[PDB]
């Protein structure tokens, strides 16, 4: 018997109540560091790390560049919500 | 085994719901840059052999229908489930073409109980959608 | 520059909106967990596959037991919850 | 380098806020066992070179108050900060002896920007609290 909420894993693009970046020709910073960080480890990092350098990379390189003094020089934080019960590998 | 099962004949579905138009009355801007996360998610999950199947612009309606759809399929020979949103949205929120859609909803489908094909399966949910109107200005 | 959410680590004891179990005489279920997996992996694991330890221990080790119907044959997942930039060791 | 700098003087500080016995207007019983969670805690966190400090049955005010204080102290020389919250709750909120108090009032002490001597290294939570009251049936 286990828990009906376990094995889930939300993965989300911001942090609780905030606003989360898209770019116009780029696409949304959180995506496509997710996919960079995948094409680079699935083969050899458990998902929590990869997830993680999916983070850094995202409050690292990331910025706002806006002539609205409101939308300009913003960041933002991925948020890893995990429930998982064993190590994730793609492989 | 602290690693999950990943050696099932096939690594899982991959929905991608990807909503870029949304209806006048919502007041909701078009979300450009959409497609390029869209294309870039369905390459890098198809080269990790996942079953990639992409929506575009779907109601509330449309998407709590297609999950309660993708959640009745057999999933016994998959070895995980991948669901990816792009869209507009609020804390425990996110929109159809024509209005929110409390999370919650859509992912109680896939709970232990609700869909056994995958107990003790990884379900993993990538949202791409604003949490809030907080905006991080950042330090040092 | 990083964003100001960055760095935080919440590991919480239950799932959102759920109860969460202790018990009377060996303290909460998370607690006792959380410690023993400290004690064995704190200088091997890093500190996200710690807690997905402590994750699996919570939910298949423990079940309420009550005269309750109510509070009887219960489950509990803890919830990680990580915006850390970097991978985490004790060591 | 992937991992946070764990070689400073010190590990860093170890709050482990312990309520037991609430207010008769809160509604809530005795937390009994948290006595032994306190204890465990404490010799845990102690042979990872943390300098631990335990705090019991504190009211909203002197928690945030107590927040407060440690956010003002200097961490230079600390690797890592870890506050541990045993009480009641329901969701984003913790329960003080006299009453609830949201986690986003005592975890903005912390942020980047506010807490300065921390920026850059790691802020651990660790909460043992009820979220709501919805009970978790299980499965298989
Ligand atoms: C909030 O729900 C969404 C989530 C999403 O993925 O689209 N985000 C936005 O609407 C968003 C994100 N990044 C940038 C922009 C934006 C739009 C207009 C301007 C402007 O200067 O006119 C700046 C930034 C919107
Ligand atoms: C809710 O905020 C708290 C969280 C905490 O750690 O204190 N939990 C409880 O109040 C709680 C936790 N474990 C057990 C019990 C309880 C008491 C009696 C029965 C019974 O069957 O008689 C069941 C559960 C309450």
């Amino acid at each position: 018997k286990i828990p009906v909420e376990a094995d889930f894993l939300y993965a989300y693009s911001t942090a609780p109540g905030y606003y989360s970046w898209r770019n116009s020709k780029d696409g949304s910073w959180f995506i496509q560091s997710l996919c960079a960080m995948l094409k680079q480890y699935a083969d050899k990092l458990e998902f929590m790390h990869i997830l993680t350098r999916v983070n850094r990379k995202v409050a690292t390189e990331f910025e706002s560049f806006s002539f609205d003094a409101t939308f300009h020089a913003k960041k933002q934080i991925p948020c890893i919500v995990s429930m998982l019960t064993k190590e994730l590998y793609f492989y | 085994d602290n690693s999950y099962k990943m050696d099932y004949p096939e690594m899982g579905l991959c929905i991608i719901i990807n909503n870029k138009n949304f209806h006048k009355s919502t007041g909701m801007t078009s979300r450009s840059g959409t497609d390029v996360d869209a294309a870039n998610l369905r390459e890098t999950f198809r080269n990790l052999k996942y079953e990639v199947r992409n929506k575009n612009d779907l109601t509330r309606e449309e998407i709590v229908e297609l999950m309660r759809d993708v959640s009745k399929e057999d999933h016994s020979k998959r070895s995980s489930f991948v669901c990816v949103l792009l869209s507009h949205g609020e804390e425990g929120i996110i929109f159809g073409t024509n209005g929110p859609v409390d999370l919650k909803k859509i992912t109680n489908f896939f709970r232990g109980d609700r869909c056994r094909s995958l107990t003790g399966k990884p379900k993993l949910f990538i949202i791409q959608a604003c949490r809030g109107t907080e905006l991080d200005c950042g330090i040092e």
